[PDB]
């Protein structure tokens, strides 16, 4: 069957040069235009750059004009990306992409170039930071001072501005785990990350039973535990 | 430069449903249009190019079409597998850049009941405002299906600048939730009389909103 595989990807700092490679087989791989396609993390999809089967005819996207290039080896069934001058913008996962191509106007024409992609492979991630490891600064995110009777109230503790993922929370300990949610990270323009952690609870629990979220990251040997307390006004 | 698709659609297993995919005559109106499929995990997969043709191994339960600056897909005989997100596609090759994309739709195999979301918006810390940032976090819970767009305002005025917003993540009761964040300086945020968070789901939109002079 028809296969694509990349690999290259890594993490790697803001200015510095990455190579990702993509090796096909399963069909004759001078008869297909090739593409690279990206997409980072909550975001949409982007194409990055094209090469017709020959290998003479390039386009790029617009965000990586000039600081990238496409380039494939016919002999080898390589399709390469040379990522230069990479900015934190550009971390994302990386899919080498098959052309349809199509016929002569039945027998397959090499000069084809749809820009539809019928085969993806799984992709190679890239992130880039400048960051050197470090552990998260972990703030509350404070009940609402209205709930002064009953229903529920939410709070939480937003963690920044560490590196590398991951991070994991509990509250209190672990005794509290109903209506407990940890959000996925977000990687800020800084290179680092931060998430968010929340709980529901009674809002007539809030003036005497004390909400604390453990922070736990292990690749900076770091736990922090952060009161979240109601506020004052 | 934009493809603009409905950020949500959904049906009974069973059911059908199409998405559409609206630009102009210059993207759409004069080029083919493709349709993708990506599942978190998997390799995105190729179903329908050049308007209306399926590739190899796509059943026809799938189809495409295209009138003037809109294109649609249409999936019958839906199933718990065809969750995934939908995006469009075209490339203009009468300029010099790549190819485009849509804007991406989630298609729900609805299999539970929808749920309108909870929206909390806090201010900044007192102890980040110390730390001289400013961050609001609009947390969104217990949702479904598991889509919503997300706007800020700033007094009355739409505000881009700044915006991150995670994509929906699975609940231990298994609805959804989604968090935003607005980035300011200090002085932005008491700058202002207000910031607003709305939240748009299957028809209704909630807006939170917290004010520097006023205890949230």
């Amino acid at each position: 069957e028809v296969q694509v595989v990349e690999s290259g990807g890594g993490v790697v700092q803001p200015g510095r040069s990455l190579r990702l490679s993509c090796t096909a087989s399963g069909f004759t791989f001078s008869n297909f235009a090739m593409g690279w396609v990206r997409q980072a993390p909550g975001k949409g999809l982007e194409w990055v750059a094209f090469i017709s089967s020959d290998g003479s005819n390039k386009n790029y996207g617009d965000s990586v004009k000039g600081r990238f290039t496409i380039s494939r080896d016919n002999s080898k069934n390589t399709v390469f990306l040379q990522m230069n001058s990479l900015r934190v913008e550009d971390t994302a996962l990386y899919y080498c992409a098959k052309d349809v191509g199509d016929y002569k106007s039945p027998i397959q024409d090499p000069r084809a170039m749809v820009g539809a992609f019928d085969l993806w492979g799984q992709g190679t991630m890239v992130t880039v930071s400048p960051a050197s490891t470090k552990g998260p600064s972990v703030f509350p995110l404070a009940p609402s001072s209205k709930s002064t009777s009953g229903g529920t109230a939410a709070l939480g503790c937003l963690v920044k501005d560490y590196f590398p993922e991951p991070v994991t929370v509990s509250w209190n300990s672990g005794a509290l785990t109903s209506g407990v949610h940890t959000f996925p990270a977000v990687l800020q323009s800084s290179g680092l990350y931060s998430l968010s952690s929340v709980v529901t609870v009674p809002s007539s629990s809030l003036g005497t039973q004390t909400y604390i979220c453990n922070v736990n990251h292990k690749p900076s040997n770091t736990k922090v535990d952060k009161r979240v307390e109601p506020k004052s006004c | 430069s934009v493809l603009t698709q409905p950020p949500s659609v959904s049906a009974a297993p069973g059911q059908k449903v199409t998405i559409s995919c609206s630009g102009s005559s210059s993207t759409i109106g004069n080029n083919y249009v493709s349709w993708y499929r990506l599942l978190p995990g998997t390799a995105p997969k190729l179903l329908i190019y050049k308007n209306d043709n399926r590739p190899s191994g796509i059943p026809d339960r799938f189809s495409g079409s295209k009138s003037g600056t809109s294109a649609t897909l249409g999936i019958s005989g839906l199933q718990t597998g065809d969750e995934a997100d939908y995006y469009c596609g075209t490339w203009d090759t009468s300029l010099s850049g790549g190819g485009v994309f849509g804007t991406g739709t989630k298609v729900t195999v609805l299999g539970q009941p929808k749920a309108n979301p909870t929206v909390t918006l806090f201010p900044p810390s007192s102890e980040e405002l110390q730390a001289n940032k400013a961050t609001l976090v609009c947390l969104i819970s217990d949702f479904y299906p598991g889509a919503v767009t997300v706007a800020w305002k700033a007094d009355s005025s739409p505000v881009k600048a700044g915006v991150e917003t995670t994509t929906p993540s699975k609940q231990s009761n298994n609805k959804y939730a989604a968090s935003s964040y607005l980035s300011l300086t200090p002085e932005q945020w008491k700058s202002h009389r207000s910031y607003s968070c709305q939240v748009t789901h299957e028809g209704s939109t909630v807006e939170k909103t917290v004010a520097p002079t006023e205890c949230s």
